[PDB]
């Protein structure tokens, strides 16, 4: 099925580190320290955060030019439920679509249907049933989120262990019983017993949200994702820090490689 | 150990039918209809009268159970002496201690205790339960219903545990208020350190049959009786077997 | 006196106190081997008539108990003037004084009181008491309540034991009682004075349980058994015998409905 | 035991002041004051330090170094472990990031410091592996009352532990939601099986020698706050070691400086 | 006993006035007014109210000065519970110490224990009870405390009334009646026995908290009290005041004499 391709697609990201970008120059940084993909946005969302206002889709125009500076996939959020924000992404020739809810909410009860578009989405979640539910909907990559422009992982931490938790129970769950765990959970039947047969998410899953240091994000992949979003330029030195995340991402489970990448990293947000 | 000894002599009762007896007349029917062994019991409910319990022991061969109130030590210690096979610290009659159950582990005699969830049954073992009794209703009730509960609850648990992540399991530990060491014993079993009898409510073949395939190890039971109790025995007995159940099902008379 | 009195007290340690209303019944519990009587006879209930306690009192030959109400300080002057060895300030009697118990130093006879809980044993104490006894529940036959309340009190003296001198201050406050008896206490590793167990206390196990927990005794409301004079006797025995699980056995081989 | 071992480790520093430090010349200043060993660290999320600074600080002096990992954070505590750190505080003054679940210490050749308020918590740090415990009052207020509430409070329940009925000890683990085990170990031992310091407003002299008095093994300081770091830094350590010798206690508290 | 003389040390302060001092000029000049005796801390109530930070014991040194500046007893205040400030308090060699409540609180369930030590103690208190547990505590002096560092007295006087007026109550009381009453107080039973003999505290009983004129320390010594404390230095002109403020102690009952000494005294706080 065209899902199963976007499906597909998304698998290229494992082991990666996508990175927030505002404009070329930094583009060229995330990519020049191995970022496997770019997120474009007018705004990071520590300064989303700590400046307010509506936060909406980027300009098309800083869109192309991020898209013609790099070669490694681009990225753009869509305001959640904005269908006409991702219809005009999909026209500008994008990789993948983020329908992001760091950005100004659009529709506070309905996400956009992603199936009426031929390019792959990633969608936020916080927990199991809100993950089975964007797939549902279409999304091909899940990025379970923490908070947003904070800098602390705390919150990430718990959204991952919360899946991967669900995810582990439902794996050894007395079939007769998975029928009202889904309803608990709120997720389609469907999905729930796929993701029960596979024993983890149907589709690729990203850790997101204060992810600041290398440690941070080798825990992580340490705890089963299949590797992070960042939000590095709020930081001494971008370049050396990105280089330095993705390498942990890269060594995950090589305590003496996390060690000589961190090691006078500068100063972090 | 003496703890792994007791823990094996509950082990021969697995796949049986215990049945509550109020004299030696009940405990000779029971016996017939092949039950693995009766249990022993005569307002406030306590330990039964020793001379019901040794003539309830002299009239069938088959082991003998007796109640002693939770926390009454001292009963237990008088059933011990009296040579009964298992005590039941049993909270079906009238508790004797609300804070603090038997030191089991002080007794050479094996003990079964109730729970209704993982956590109590651990603690329980941790004090020294040879063998667990998952409980609904404590009154006669019929009704199977708080019983499939509590049986899977215990069995939903063990499976979320059997499959937990190392590193939460000290907290799932704390959260069921649950000796750590025993948690993570349970974890390597797939299975509660013990037997495990489903209890309460328990009425019909089908009913101790149901019990069985939700993975119990065996049952307690509470106008035929002797066909009844035969219907019981053979249902946990062929519990799989759909037309067997059908058959002992067949006119067994008003439950 | 009142080191007296506590004294005059220690010599029913081991044994079982029987309630009785009548002469019978008191030469029935004699008979049994208790080691004293506790005369008596909805509705309020006060002390008892005097001919009767007098009819016991020369019945037989063991100490005669009584009961007053709690504060009736002048049904104490009574029973006192009648000539009987013990007076119990009983709360299963109908509560005379809400906010006041007897100030039992007033008298020449040992007081026994009734309690919950440490702080409760070490202000009766205080008022005079020279023998406690820790209540649960009365006349139901079930010893859930005493059990509890004799864990509670063993309890916070284990407690008091090994606590800190420095902290003692801020316990005594906290169980509102006289500092001087909680270092008494402390000092001793017991009650300063007798100590029994009251309340549901129907079989010979029960009795058992009371003195492994660390009783001195027991009293006992037997009588609303089958068969009183059997029941008696085994109780007395359980006491006496209380380590003897064989012995046990015996003793609540047939002895009738409970 | 390797567990056994790493709780031997931990008993070379009672009696002892532990001292935070952020740069090679507190480290020195802490070790010329006789600090039996060093804590590296530099609103906002705080995390672990810098390995470079830490380096800095392993160098400088020849006393067992300590550093800090967030509650949880099992990889910040792998990287400190790599560059051979003596001690790892799993410490709840950094930003916490785990909210359900420590770090497994288990799973670690380095012993571990955990901080805790009462015994329950202590114990439970210990059945994760921890093999150095800290009553933790509070941080950097200069107020040791919350300090004093959990020695007490630890202490407290150690010595009811140690005199209670055997039959009752089962109810009680429950109560404090403690591995049963542990509680036993500790009602034998009498004390807690591990070494154990306070921590959290120790800001004078007299602050010391009082936890000592109480039963702690010795005290952590979060000094240079102070008027004369130099000076205030000794003066514990003193307190630390002569802490029921009132006539030494006067000697180095007198002219200490702005506290 | 040690307590019976340590109690007595303490006769000697009745009539007196207790002045706090934040050094030598302050101590010379308190009692060069006539102090009974010098209290050293580095901080008056009502600046420690409002300034805030940890109130602890005060250096040695400047206690040491004061100590060797006068001639009158010296005291001194050691936070409560804080045993080891006494300790050194102790060593010092100063005349009484002051566990007081007006320091930060050291430990909140556990006053220090005043028996283990030679040098007799001063606590606070509020109402009878309070009085009664601190002195079997050890203290051998008790000061009722209202408000400190606000120059109103109304707390004062109402703790005064508080103690003054149980203490009448207990005296008539039916000898039955007192248990009971013990228990309400949360005081042990034989110092309330001794207390209802007496008719008074067993002890040196001292007002303190808003003294700030003559009128105030006389209405105190009017009520029943032994003497007052003074946290003088905050007002327009000390020497005068505190001059004023012991003649109206040792005058309490001359209303031609208060007039005198409080006429022209200046600013008061």
């Amino acid at each position: 099925s065209p899902f199963s391709v976007k499906v597909g697609l998304a698998q290229m990201l494992r082991g990666g580190v996508i990175m927030d970008v505002v404009n070329a120059e930094q583009a060229r940084i995330a990519e020049e320290a191995g970022a496997c993909a770019v997120m474009a946005l007018e705004r990071v969302p520590a300064d989303i955060r700590a400046q307010g206002g509506v936060a909406r889709m980027s300009d098309p125009q800083m869109i192309k030019e991020i898209k013609q500076a790099v070669t490694i996939p681009v990225m753009a959020k869509a305001r959640i439920g904005h269908f006409v924000e991702a219809q005009i992404l999909e026209a500008i020739g994008i990789d993948y679509i983020d329908e992001s809810e760091v950005l100004t909410l659009a529709d506070e009860d309905h996400h956009i249907n992603k199936h009426n578009f031929r390019i792959p989405f990633v969608c936020g979640c916080r927990n199991l049933g809100e993950a089975l539910r964007r797939i549902r909907e279409g999304a091909a990559m899940i990025r379970t989120k923490g908070e947003a422009g904070t800098g602390n992982i705390i919150e990430a931490v718990r959204h991952v262990r919360s899946v991967n938790g669900d995810i582990r129970v439902l794996r050894n769950m007395d079939d007769d019983e998975v029928f009202t765990f889904a309803k608990k959970l709120a997720a389609p039947y469907d999905l729930v017993m796929q993701t029960k047969q596979l024993g983890r998410l149907p589709v690729v899953q990203f850790a997101a949200g204060g992810v600041a240091t290398p440690a941070d994000a080798a825990l992580m992949m340490q705890l089963g994702c299949d590797g992070v979003f960042v939000g590095i330029f709020k930081s001494g030195d971008p370049a050396r820090r990105a280089r330095a995340i993705v390498q942990a991402v890269t060594h995950y489970s090589d305590p003496e490689m996390l060690v000589e990448v961190s090691c006078g990293l500068g100063e972090a947000m | 150990h003496p703890f792994s000894v007791k823990v094996g002599l509950a082990q021969v009762l697995r796949g049986g039918a215990i049945v509550e007896v109020s004299s030696v007349n009940q405990a000779k029917l029971a016996e017939s209809a092949g039950a693995c062994s009766v249990i022993v019991s005569d307002g406030v409910r306590r330990m039964p009268d020793p001379v019901l319990i040794k003539e309830v022991k002299r009239a069938v061969s088959v082991p003998v159970m007796a109640r002693a109130r939770v926390g009454h030590f001292v009963e237990a210690q008088i059933l011990e002496s009296l040579a009964v096979d298992y005590i039941d610290e049993s909270e079906i009659i009238s508790v004797a201690d609300d804070d603090h159950f038997i030191n089991k582990h002080n007794f050479r005699s094996p003990f079964i205790c109730g729970c209704r969830d993982t956590g109590e049954a651990l603690r329980r073992i941790r004090e020294g339960a040879a063998m667990i009794r998952i409980q609904g209703d404590l009154t006669a009730t019929g009704n199977i219903a708080e019983t499939v509960k509590n049986v899977r609850s215990l069995m939903g648990e063990v499976r979320v545990l059997n499959n937990m992540d190392d590193d939460e399991v000290f907290t799932f530990a704390k959260k069921i208020s649950a000796p750590y060491d025993l948690v993570a014993q349970t974890k390597q079993m797939g299975r509660v350190p013990v037997v495990q009898f489903a209890s309460g409510g328990i009425t019909t073949p089908a009913d101790a049959a149901l019990m069985m395939q939700l993975g119990c190890d065996g049952v307690f039971v509470g106008p035929d009786p002797f066909k009844k109790l035969r219907s019981i025995v053979q249902a946990v007995q062929h519990y799989n077997d759909p037309h067997v159940l059908a058959e002992m099902s067949s006119g067994l008379e008003n439950a």
